[PDB]
RNA sequence: CAAGUCUGGGCUAAGUGGUAAAGGAUGUGGCGCCGCGAAGACAGCCAGGAGGUGGCUUAGAAGCAGCCAUCCUUUAAAGA
């Protein structure tokens, strides 16, 4: 059975493209408001993408796989990802701190994150929303 | 229902059912097929009742080929009377049918349907059967 | 309830054999069965 | 003395009766359920086509409500002669009347929307 | 398509079927060898293979023959097979069974009603440099009557039909509310050919 | 299996025969009877068990047996519990001593006797928790009191467990 | 021909003494013309706090009705329907049982119709 | 009731053995040969399960009466 396959050819690539992968939880209120800072975050993003909202256990193995190193500071869990290396971000979680924290019983959190290059802690991160 | 128009002897022996099948053992024409696990004469009635039943289940659509044909008549003495007095007269016919002789074979029907419909006319049949698909019956040569 | 061929009936029906025999149990009681 | 609400009823063009769902759920608005038939006056261009709407109260007791597009099978049969045939730009010029609705904010992600409603009505898109 | 096969002597076709040897032969104008297979890897190739695509025989020196199946005998109960003949091919044109394909919807089957493929192969004179898979076949003319057949079939090159052509490779065929003309029916009398004197 | 690793909190001692197993705690001793084709004798900080061979008849009684000990475990460190709502018009229940009375529309109220080692409380009027320490016998006294009265089965009259009922949408009528 | 009620909605065509000559022709025409007994449909509307409706239509078509619609009538809802004379027997009570005895209904005569093939034999009685 | 409570390996748990068929069945043991599994659902469990919203008939058929068609959207993934 395959070990890391045509799912990777895309989740290594698609986050193989820059180096600022900044990872969240979101799986977590209707569809209505998730389908909603998806289409949305493309105001503040750029290509075509605000998360790949893919699998933990293969988001690991991709950024290993692909030199970049290590987010294993929140690499478990729920994982879904706002990939800004094809995007436009610095300000755009800046604009991804309002739609989903300051909306529900705290909707879309922050976790790790990558800037330039060199990795970008928690709450160092959060509160540069800000 | 089934039953020769002609004839040149309007009654027969009751002969044996032996092994085999003969022929009639490759599908030919569907893609499913019902083949015979036992011996059997298959009556005239039992044959319709499968056909039929067959039919329902498939309420317009599939096609049914009856690979089997009654042209045995099957005799019964009238009731009460008692031996002799010369054979009985013919009540029905049937089919001569011997183990692994596909006796229904369908198509145009997804395979949910064929397995189905061919259960049920099998379970009008006075003998165990099987379904089949399409292998080896690349029975040309 | 009680006859030769005990089948599962909707998908919630449950087969079981106990106390010797084969019964079903669906969620909706018409669909208990027993084998006789 | 009723509590607050985000009603999201569902009412066709023209007849606005107080008869539910016009009822129960705006029993608890305080709802002009007659400053709707300020719709036929916005909707006196169109005539026909259902409009989608929701309602909201709050405390004062006072009601308001936003109303969205009409049914993507409505504009698709008036432009084919039907109760026909559309080009691969009248779906194009259709997917920007509802693309502040569906999802898509494009057109050849919309237009395919609508492009797949032709074979829901049997309705040939002109290539 | 390969298939390990080995070399028979002379000992009892019933005990290699019974260890799970499906006995057989290979041959041809210029060979004739008893070999067994295994039946438990005949079948994984010949469900795939049939007599179709050729199928290799790797025996014990590592002569690997191509070959065609020309016959599967089977057992009648037990559908199950009991002999192959396997042909060993050459240079030649050789005799064999072509897969037609089927491809298209009928426009028959679309208004109701059945596509009967009479034939699934038809048997074509051809050399094994250029041995067909599919030989695909216009369909979605053909009306819920109408039926095609014979050489309205499109041949690769080199490839020419052994059977006539006319012998009818299709036809589509009208599919409950014809039970009860069926049911009522109950007609005819069995007539016995007058024998005697006349 | 769930033949996990069980896990021995507090004060429980776990002693073990060849074919049983007494469990002491907080809140009582229970015996518990075991296959002696199991060889289990009083382990570490926690309860492990094994099997010989994996034939069916073992690996059937391992788990039964991991579950019959766990719950003797659970039941020393407080697992009384599981409560019943009586539901319906002039149905309620009372204490009378430690005995239980309830009122469910027959022409007298009953009373239930609790059995040793098992106790009955009556929060509500009409909430009702039995008690124990043992499992199995709190599950039985559960359903003796349930089987009074049984739902429903065309109304929200009747005793319930908490953990709910359909109705049969029936002859209004 | 049937049970020898009358005979209705047909066109005759022609192309003491005379009288006798129609009175035998008709009165054969019916048999060959393979005849239909018609029975009376009442159009039936009924009022039914809106609890009720599904279980009330329920009945209706177990009544061999053919519902036709349903409009409010304030604060209870109308079930429009047509329902053969026969079949309406004593339905008010039936009503009043899956109404709670809050619905009501109302019966007028509409038309004939041919029955469903099942009575007519058990109609020859 | 004369001679093995003989030896080695299986099965059976019904007193089957020690009375019967179609048929039914997580009985049990064994052989297959296919899937799935460091792209960590097998089972439980926590989320999601959504847009276009469907054509017809029918009083009403809107994922679910029964008939034609199974076409896209945003997708992690959601069947007309």
């Amino acid at each position: 059975a395959a070990a890391a396959a045509a799912a990777a050819a895309a989740a290594a690539a698609a986050a193989a493209a820059a180096a600022a992968a900044a990872a969240a939880a979101a799986a977590a209120a209707a569809a209505a408001a998730a389908a909603a800072a998806a289409a949305a975050a493309a105001a503040a993003a750029a290509a075509a993408a605000a998360a790949a909202a893919a699998a933990a256990a293969a988001a690991a193995a991709a950024a290993a796989a692909a030199a970049a190193a290590a987010a294993a500071a929140a690499a478990a869990a729920a994982a879904a990802a706002a990939a800004a290396a094809a995007a436009a971000a610095a300000a755009a979680a800046a604009a991804a701190a309002a739609a989903a924290a300051a909306a529900a019983a705290a909707a879309a959190a922050a976790a790790a994150a990558a800037a330039a290059a060199a990795a970008a802690a928690a709450a160092a991160a959060a509160a540069a929303a800000a | 229902m089934l039953m020769p128009r002609r004839m040149k002897y309007r009654k027969q022996q009751r002969g044996r059912l032996k092994g085999a099948t003969k022929g009639g053992d490759y599908v030919a024409f569907g893609d499913y097929g019902l083949v015979a696990l036992e011996p059997a004469w298959i009556t005239a009635q039992q044959i319709e009742a499968a056909r039929v039943a067959m039919v329902r289940h498939f309420r317009r659509g599939g096609k049914i080929f009856i690979r089997i044909f009654p042209d045995k008549p099957y005799t019964k003495k009238p009731l009460e009377v008692r031996m002799g007095k010369g054979k009985g007269n013919v009540e029905g016919y049937v089919a001569v049918v011997k183990p692994g002789r596909v006796m229904f074979e369908v198509a145009g029907v997804t395979e949910e349907q064929a397995m189905e419909a061919l259960r049920i006319a099998g379970h009008k049949l006075p003998i165990k059967t099987k379904i089949v698909r399409r292998d080896a019956y690349d029975e040309a040569q | 309830k009680v006859r030769a061929s005990v089948k599962r009936i909707c998908d919630k029906c449950k087969v079981i054999r106990r106390h010797g025999r084969v019964y079903v149990i669906c969620e909706n009681p018409k669909h208990k069965q027993r084998q006789g | 003395k009723k509590v607050v609400a985000v009603v999201k009823l569902q009412l066709p063009a023209g007849k606005a009766t107080p008869a539910p769902p016009v009822g129960p759920a705006l029993g608890q608005h305080g709802a002009n359920i007659m400053e709707f038939v300020a719709f036929n006056a916005a909707t006196a261009n169109m005539g026909d086509a259902i409009v989608p709407v929701e309602i909201t109260i709050y405390a004062d007791r006072s009601f308001t409500f936003v109303t969205k597009t009409p049914p993507a099978s409505y504009l698709i049969r008036k432009a084919a002669g039907l109760e026909g045939r559309i080009t691969w730009e009248q779906v194009l010029e259709i997917a920007k009347q509802k693309m502040p609705d569906l999802n898509t904010t494009d057109l050849e992600a919309a237009a395919r929307m609508i492009a797949g409603s032709a074979r829901s009505m049997g309705v040939e898109v002109v290539g | 398509y390969r298939l390990k096969a080995y070399y028979r002597e002379g000992e009892k076709p019933s005990a290699l079927r019974r260890a799970g040897k499906l006995p057989g032969v290979m041959y041809n104008r210029h060979l004739n060898r008893k070999v067994y297979v295994d039946l438990v890897e005949f079948d994984k190739v010949f469900r795939q293979a049939s007599i179709h695509h050729v199928i290799v025989l790797e025996l014990p020196d590592g002569q690997s023959l191509p070959t065609l199946v020309r016959q599967v005998n089977l057992d009648k109960r037990r559908r199950r097979p009991e002999h192959v003949d396997f042909f060993v091919l050459s240079d030649e044109p050789v005799e064999m069974y072509v897969p037609l394909r089927f491809v298209g919807t009928p426009a028959g089957v679309r208004a109701g009603g059945v596509l009967q493929e009479i034939h699934r192969d038809i048997l074509v004179k051809v050399s094994p440099r250029n041995i067909p898979e599919f030989i695909e076949v216009d369909v979605s003319g053909l009306e819920i009557g109408d039926s095609l057949h014979a050489s309205d079939l499109k041949l690769p090159p080199g490839v020419e039909l052994a059977v006539s052509p006319e012998e009818t490779i299709a036809a589509v065929v009208p599919p409950v509310e014809k039970l009860a003309e069926e049911a009522a029916a109950e007609v005819a009398e069995p007539e016995v050919i007058k024998k005697g004197k006349e | 299996i769930g033949r996990l690793p069980i896990p021995v909190p507090k004060g429980v001692s776990v002693e073990v025969a060849p074919g049983r197993v007494k469990v002491k705690g907080p809140k009582g001793e229970l015996e518990v009877p075991v296959s002696p084709e199991m060889r289990v004798v009083v382990e570490e900080g926690v309860v492990r068990v094994e099997r010989p061979s994996d034939e069916r008849r073992h690996k059937s009684l391992h788990g039964l047996t991991r579950t019959l000990i766990a719950n003797a475990v659970k039941g020393v460190s407080e697992g009384y519990s599981k409560e019943l709502l009586i539901k319906g018009i002039g149905y309620r229940a009372r204490l009378v001593g430690r005995a239980l009375e309830l009122t469910v529309g027959f022409s007298h109220p009953v009373v239930v006797e609790p059995p040793e080692g098992i106790t009955f409380e009556v929060p509500e009027p009409t909430r009702v928790r039995v008690s124990g320490i043992d499992k199995q016998k709190v599950g039985q006294v559960a359903a003796n009191i349930r089987a009074i009265r049984k739902p429903s089965a065309y109304h929200e009259k009747g005793i319930y467990y908490a953990g709910e009922p359909v109705r049969l949408k029936p002859g209004k009528a | 021909p049937l049970i020898g009620f009358p005979v209705v909605d047909i066109k005759v065509t022609l192309y003491m003494a005379f009288k006798i000559a129609g009175s035998m022709a008709i009165k054969e025409a019916v048999q060959k013309g393979d005849p239909v007994i018609l029975e009376p449909i009442m159009r039936v509307e009924v009022t039914t706090p809106e609890e009720y409706m599904g279980d009330v239509i329920g009945d209706l078509n177990a009544r061999r009705g053919q519902i036709l619609g349903m409009e409010p009538r304030g604060n209870a809802q109308v079930i429009r329907a047509f329902v053969p004379l026969a079949e309406m027997f004593g339905y008010a009570t039936d009503l009043r049982s899956k109404t709670q005895g809050r619905g009501s209904f109302v019966m007028f005569f509409d038309h004939y119709q041919e029955v469903p093939k099942q009575v007519q034999e058990k109609l020859i009685k």
